[PDB]
C-alpha cells in the first residue's frame, strides 16, 4: 500500500 | 453513564461531521413531505444520458466509474471518520491500515442503505434516484452487483436504526478485532469491546421494545463480511474481464490480497 497510510498521516 | 453516554455522542458527532448525506436526510427526501421538488428518477438509458450530460465508452461501464467516485469519496471520510474514535489514532500505523482495509466496505453497504427503499436508491447527494429495476436491466456481471446490496439493505431497514445507531455500527465494524493480519489483536480487542458496549447499552436504551436488536445487528456483521467477500469477488472477475474497465489506485490497493 501507500494511500490509506498517506491519509493516516494526517 | 457518563463516557458510555458521552462517547456515544462522540461518535455521533464524528459521523454527521463527516457523513454527507445520512439518514435523517435520506429520508426526507424520500416519502415525499418539507421537499415537494422529487428527485430526477432514472429509471432507463434515456433518463441516464439526462443525468450525464448535466454532469460532465459503455453505459455500464460509464456507471461503473461514476460508483468509484462514491466509494473513493465514502473512504476518505470513512479515514477522517476513524481518526476521530477514541483509540484508532493511537493504533500501529498499520493496524489503522487493516482495520480499514476489510472495515470501509463492510461500512459502506450498511451506510448505502439509508439511501435504498424497495424501489431504488438516491445518488448524486439526493437529487437523483436510481430504481431498481433498471440495475437488474444492465448486461452481466454489472447487474448483478447493486442487486445483493438491495436485498441487505431491506432487512436491514426493518431494525429502524437512526444516525445514532448505524454511526455507532460503523464505529465496531471499523473496530474489528479479527481482521486478518492484526499486529496488536489484545489492544483492538479491548478497543473493540469498549465500542460494542456503548452500542449495546445505546440499543437498550433507543429501542426498548426490540429487547434483541443487538444480536440481531452482530448477525447484520456476519452479514456485511460475507456480503463483501461476493462483492470482492465480483471485482475480480469484472477486473479481468472488461477489458474498459480499470479500478481506482486506491481501490485496487483495497482488494489487493483481500479475500
Amino acid at each position: 500500500h501507500k494511500i490509506l497510510h498517506r491519509l493516516l498521516q494526517e | 453513564t457518563a463516557d458510555l453516554k458521552s462517547l456515544a455522542k462522540r461518535i455521533y458527532e464524528a459521523y454527521l461531521k463527516n457523513f454527507n448525506m445520512n439518514k435523517v436526510k435520506a429520508r426526507v427526501i424520500l416519502s415525499g413531505k418539507a421537499s415537494n421538488n422529487p428527485p430526477f428518477v432514472i429509471h432507463d438509458m434515456e433518463t441516464l444520458c439526462m443525468a450525464e450530460k448535466t454532469l460532465v465508452k459503455e453505459a455500464e461501464v460509464r456507471i461503473f466509474h461514476c460508483c468509484q467516485c462514491t466509494s473513493v469519496e465514502t473512504v476518505t471520510e470513512l479515514t477522517e471518520f476513524a481518526k476521530a474514535i477514541p483509540g484508532f489514532a493511537n493504533l500501529d500505523l498499520n493496524d489503522q491500515v487493516t482495520l480499514l482495509k476489510y472495515g470501509v466496505y463492510e461500512a459502506i453497504f450498511a451506510m448505502l442503505s439509508s439511501v435504498m427503499n424497495k424501489d431504488g436508491m438516491l445518488v448524486a447527494y439526493g437529487n437523483g434516484f436510481i430504481t431498481r429495476e433498471f440495475l437488474k436491466s444492465l448486461r452481466k456481471p454489472f447487474c448483478d452487483i447493486m442487486e445483493p446490496k438491495f436485498d441487505f439493505a431491506m432487512k436491514f431497514n426493518a431494525l429502524e436504526l437512526d444516525d445514532s445507531d448505524i454511526s455507532l455500527f460503523v464505529a465496531a465494524i471499523i473496530c474489528c478485532g479479527d481482521r486478518p493480519g492484526l499486529l496488536n489483536v489484545g489492544h483492538i480487542e479491548k478497543m473493540q469491546e469498549g465500542i460494542v458496549h456503548v452500542l449495546r447499552l445505546h440499543l437498550q436504551s433507543n429501542h426498548p421494545d426490540d429487547i434483541f436488536l443487538f444480536p440481531k445487528l452482530l448477525q447484520k456483521m456476519a452479514d456485511l463480511r460475507q456480503l463483501v467477500t461476493e462483492h470482492a469477488q465480483l471485482v475480480q472477475i469484472i477486473k479481468k474481464t472488461e477489458s474498459d474497465a480499470a479500478l481506482h489506485p486506491l481501490l485496487q490497493e483495497i482488494y489487493r490480497d483481500m479475500y
